[PDB]
């Protein structure tokens, strides 16, 4: 043909889009069985359709340990109406991509394709979640690849520590592992998965959020496939109690790790969530294992203090894991196997320093701008937009505007940062270490620092 | 009397499994209405509408390209430069990467801390990336700070200080980076593949360069590099998101005044120092590594060659896969099917790399030592099959997947700005989606066979392997497996 | 069909003779289906629950022991045999259906026989 | 000192003899 | 590896390190990471500085003292007289073990 530097002759060019497009408004339709369908029209030619369920490992207790992550692996397999092979072929015929995510309190199933294939996407997604066949050979295959997915867990110190301190920080449902032990998997099978899914996957616990489709077409395709679902009355998620705790696996060798965490308010309580996010940005930090790209957190308190005043540190940053009614704010760290005590001292001192009020307004504005730009930028993505719609309609049912969050960020003073950090570290701490723990101090000594 | 068929435990289990199978025997047709496993070529030039991409050329040859989304709250603004390691010399090799390290190190107006404090005070991000033929510096900022980001970029490009102590500190940072070339084995394998495939050409040099060059780097070296290469006709300023073309053009006209205007032009540079392919291999045998990684490649196509689109379709046909993919045994790609069905790799990935005058088309795989022989057979078989047998269904499915991936990956201001800059550098224009789709659907089975017979059939290959690779087949066996003697 | 015992009496004699020959050894008709005969049988057997396959294998061992000894089952044991109680045919048919679906869409086989 | 194989693996050479 | 099969001894070992701080919290059963580093020279350095005469007792039940001394003295009298070192001090602090 012609070289790509010359325009192709005889091509029908569609008219250009306007430089200013009026945003669309979320439409939320509730079915009599309690299932909510939401969508927003989008100018780009991509559609993201997801199903979000308020099930998770907080429902496995006591007899379904490991069911959530197995269900995550068993997504988009053989249905009662279609084989796995046929379903993969239908997804690939329209250039689609599937994904499933499992959390302690939420599961999601998403498909992404061009917006002209919405009926196929909706049909394949509902068949998948409503009609799993749970064939024994498919379950056994996904269980072998679950053993690898759990054994390679020790290769991610941040993730391993995060789960470990979730286990050591709570007592009730939140303490149930999201990565079940190997003994807990020799019991799981197709009958168990079916019994678990039928109990928890109800219409009033499920949201169909579709970013990039007209609501009329989505309703026309999805209504005949979800109304059959019966009305199941709304139960209550179980309660979890935050306690203290220490996690310690002395493996020996080198390259110790740790994570000191405290309790923070959940997603409910909508002024302090923000105080936690802005705190996380304020401490900030970085992985300290790679570099490249200014503005990623090189001038936060954690970075500028540890990585610019004390060498031989392999990782140091802050994390956050907020649930509906509770959360975990903490600080990571790698250090060196004998430098561990000094590392924990540094971390505790930093928490105490922001607790007292040793942070100036310049850093507060810096962290505030970082929070606002992080939230606004992460909404550039269509995937994140759809997932946010689904999660927020599952949790609040409203999809609160981002502007309210932006004002709370810009209503934060130093007195707020100070009182919240003071409250957070006045409560029991969750300590977790992984590697060589012999030189790592005790739980009591670290607890006495705060 | 025999027992009834639920007394014995095994009879009961047989009954249960038989009942499940009968349940699967009768499908429900409400869920079988729309989706089809057969791929169909579809024309949907209506949804393909997109905002206009405005391209303005300044009197000095500078180009400003914007994609306006005024509903967006953010923007990405940056500079894409037709410069990289390929346009250096042997003794200057590594200078571009050193400049990438040194560019955020302060200017006459701003010191390192001022620059970081200005940026992260608005919540912005500053990114620098250099490759063999392309260099880019860009900022992700809120809609308000477009002018500030443009000022920051113009200042760092035109008025950098390059302090000698800063240069010496970065010298040791980069020297340690060279001493720590490990842990990223994919990047190492591709570097060695480039080095052996493009032997004795500028394209074969690494971005990092040799240690003696970084040891010898001084201020005047960096200033001479910027003077030689960062010229108006080689630079594109690209903005996407909440930006107006006119304001960006005015700001660029105000700020980008003291450029180089060197007459050196990229087409002549490529002409007098061309890149050629040399069939060859490098085998880094290390029997302590747990996994082997290798790449096999043919000489590919340049950016502007019409066959590049067909090579993209062919790359989609070969596909990519790793052990965490759920349905590798069922995909349209026969290579992925073979690998997933027989468990003969940890990961497989087909690549199509384009440059100004040549390219690389090949497969990268990670596998255990004892799988290597079967894996190599499968890769060569499925690549050579493209010259002999191509089904209409496979090429249709690959066309659909390629169009979908091209449109789906283009989400966010940063990917859009990168697409604008890359296309303006490689094509001289941003190819509209309808034209790209029309070029893609012109790739039929006969087109794939023709392109494969031009690039793959009976052709020299370049191999780069590392790890427990004693059972990886030698160069003659890979070379023999490029044709089929039964045809 | 002519192979229907209810409709054709010749098929009734055939089924009676086959059942009597199977009952002398305690074998089910599905026990005659060998994994080595086709890869479809092997796949169907691999998809069955373990206790069923163990029962099949035990019946095969009992039949081989009887055949080696030039003996039949005792009549008390023969009275409780169910020679035509199936455990394999439905799974075999499902495997065949999946194989045919793979072939129709142009996919590679999930398994193949070795060339001797 | 660094052995020759490590140096070769760490430093791709486009001027191979 | 064949130690978790005995919960008694496993817990008895674990609560020594979970309850004491210092030397007495050092495991008698080392993890399978300090083993890859153990070699004959590391054991020879450990023994030369620890297996000293003043820390050694030769005890016999069923033997006469005279010829026992007659045999033992030529094989042990040439050991150097090294000063007695103070025992490394441990601290009971209390603590918690756990593993699911
Ligand atoms: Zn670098």
């Amino acid at each position: 043909l012609t070289s790509l530097d010359m325009p192709l002759q005889g091509v029908s060019l569609p008219p250009p889009l306007a430089d200013k497009v009026e945003p669309s408004k979320l439409q939320i339709t509730t079915l009599p069985n309690g299932l909510k369908i939401a969508s927003e029209t989008t100018p780009n030619p991509a559609a993201s359709i997801g199903l979000y369920v308020d099930c998770g490992s907080i429902y496995e207790a006591p007899y379904f340990h490991g069911a959530t992550h197995l269900l995550e692996r068993m997504a988009f397999k053989s249905t009662l109406n279609r084989t796995h092979f046929r379903l993969v072929r239908e997804i690939e015929a329209i250039g689609g991509n599937t994904s499933a995510s499992a959390s302690r309190e939420q599961m999601s199933y998403t498909i992404d394709a061009l917006k002209t294939y919405v009926p196929e996407m909706v049909e394949v997604l509902i068949d998948s979640v409503r009609n799993p066949a749970f064939l024994d050979w498919e379950v056994n295959e996904e269980l072998r690849k679950m053993k690898v997915e759990i054994a390679e867990l020790a290769k991610n110190p941040m993730g391993f520590l995060l789960e470990a301190i979730h286990s050591a920080g709570y007592s009730g449902p939140l303490a149930s592992p999201l990565y079940a032990p190997e003994s807990a998997l020799d019991r799981l099978n197709g009958e168990l998965l079916e019994e678990f899914m039928t109990e928890n996957f109800t219409a009033a616990r499920m949201v169909l959020a579709a970013s990039g489709v007209e609501h009329e077409e989505l309703l026309k395709v999805a209504e005949p496939l979800t109304s059959d679902l019966p009305n199941v009355p709304p139960q209550l998620a179980p309660k979890s109690q935050y306690v203290g705790g220490d996690f310690r696996q002395h493996t020996g060798g080198e390259a110790t790790h740790f994570a000191v965490a405290f309790e923070v308010p959940g997603w409910n309580n909508e002024k302090e969530a923000v105080t936690a996010t802005v705190l996380q940005m304020l401490m900030g930090g970085g992985g300290s294992f790679s570099a490249g790209g200014p503005g990623k957190g090189m001038h936060s308190w954690l970075y500028r203090r540890v990585l610019n005043e004390y060498q031989e540190v392999q990782s140091c940053t802050a994390f956050t894991s907020i649930f509906n009614d509770t959360g975990l704010f903490g600080i990571y760290g790698c250090s060196s196997p004998q430098f561990a005590a000094k590392a924990i001292e540094l971390a505790a001192k930093e928490l105490k320093d922001v607790a007292g009020g040793k942070v100036n307004q310049a850093h507060l504005d810096r962290a505030k701008a970082a929070t606002k730009s992080a939230v606004l930028m992460n909404l550039e993505s269509r995937m994140i937009a759809a997932e946010d719609i689904g999660r927020q309609i599952l949790t609040y049912g409203e999809r609160k505007p981002v502007d309210q969050f932006l004002k709370s960020v810009d209503q934060l003073t130093l007195k707020d940062i100070a009182d919240f950090t003071s409250k957070v570290i006045s409560k029991p701490l969750t300590m977790g270490s992984f590697g060589d723990v012999l030189a790592v101090p005790s739980y009591d000594t670290i607890s006495s620092k705060f | 009397s025999p027992p009834p068929p639920h007394l014995m435990p095994y009879d009961h289990a047989a009954e249960i499994i038989k009942n499940k199978i009968k349940k699967l025997e009768n499908p429900d047709k409400r869920f079988l209405k729309y989706a089809s496993p057969h791929p169909i070529l579809a024309s949907h030039n209506h949804i393909l509408s997109a905002p206009e991409t405005r391209v303005t050329t300044l009197p000095n040859g500078l180009r400003v390209a914007t994609e306006s989304n005024l509903s967006a709250k953010t923007a990405t603004v940056g500079v894409w430069i037709d410069a990289g390691s390929r346009f250096e010399s042997d003794e200057t090799n590594g200078t571009a990467h050193f400049l990438e390290h040194m560019i955020f190190k302060g200017t006459d107006r701003r010191t390192v801390r001022a620059l970081e404090e200005e940026i992260e005070d608005i919540g912005g991000h500053l990114n620098a990336y250099t490759s063999r033929e392309q260099t880019t510096y860009y900022a992700k900022v809120l809609d308000s700070n477009v002018n500030q980001a443009l000022d920051v970029l113009a200042d760092i490009l035109q008025n950098s200080k390059f302090e000698e102590q800063r240069i010496n500190r970065e010298r040791d940072v980069i020297l340690r980076e060279m001493q720590e070339v490990e842990g990223q084995t994919d990047e190492v394998v591709l570097d060695h593949l480039h080095a052996t495939a493009f032997q004795y050409t500028p394209l074969g040099r690494t971005i990092l360069g040799p240690a003696q060059n970084v040891k010898s780097i001084t201020r005047e070296d960096l200033q001479n590099y910027i003077k030689t290469h960062y010229t108006a006709s080689r630079m594109v300023i690209a903005a996407a998101g909440a930006v107006k073309h006119e304001e960006v053009v005015e700001q660029v006209k105000k700020l980008f005044t003291k450029l180089s205007s060197d007459p050196t032009t990229t087409s002549q540079l490529v002409a007098n120092e061309p890149a050629s392919f040399t069939g060859s291999e490098v085998r880094m045998i290390d029997d302590d590594l747990p996994l082997a990684q290798f790449a096999v490649a043919f000489e590919g196509a340049s950016w502007t060659d019409p066959d590049s689109v067909a090579l993209m379709v062919m790359q989609t046909m070969l596909g990519s896969w790793n052990k965490n993919v759920g349905g590798g045994k069922h995909v349209g790609s026969d290579l992925t099917q073979r690998v997933a069905i027989n468990e003969i790799a940890e990961s497989i990935m087909a690549f199509n790399t384009n440059y100004k005058d040549t390219g690389l088309f090949g497969v990268y795989a990670v596998a255990k030592a004892d799988c290597l022989d079967d894996l190599s057979y499968a890769i060569m078989y499925e690549v050579t099959k493209l010259a002999y047998r191509v089904s209409d269904a496979d090429v249709t499915r690959a066309r659909n997947q390629l169009k979908s991936s091209l449109l789906l990956h283009m989400d966010g201001t940063s990917p859009i700005a990168e697409d604008i800059g890359r296309q303006l550098l490689t094509y001289g224009r941003r190819i509209p989606t309808a034209e790209l789709f029309a070029r893609i659907d012109a790739v039929d089975a006969s087109t794939v066979k023709r392109v494969a017979n031009k690039y793959i059939y009976d052709k020299d290959i370049a191999i780069s392997a590392i790890g427990p690779i004693q059972d990886l087949p030698d160069y003659n066996k890979f070379r023999r497996r490029t044709y089929w003697n039964r045809y | 069909r002519l192979v229907d015992p209810r409709k054709n009496f010749l098929a009734r004699m055939h089924m009676k003779s086959v059942s009597n020959r199977l009952r002398r050894y305690g074998l089910r008709y599905d026990d005659l289906y060998d994994p080595l005969y086709d890869l479809d049988i092997k796949e169907a057997l691999n998809r069955l629950p373990r206790e069923i396959v163990d029962a099949r294998n035990q019946r095969l061992m009992r039949a081989m022991d009887l055949s080696m000894k030039h003996e039949y089952l005792p009549d008390n044991l023969q009275a409780v045999q169910t020679p035509f109680r199936s455990y394999l045919q439905d799974m075999l048919a499902l495997v065949k259906r999946e194989r045919a679906e793979r072939e129709a869409l142009g996919a590679l086989p999930l398994y193949q026989r070795t060339i001797p | 000192e660094v052995p020759a194989t490590v140096e070769a693996v760490k430093t791709p050479n486009s001027k191979i003899v």
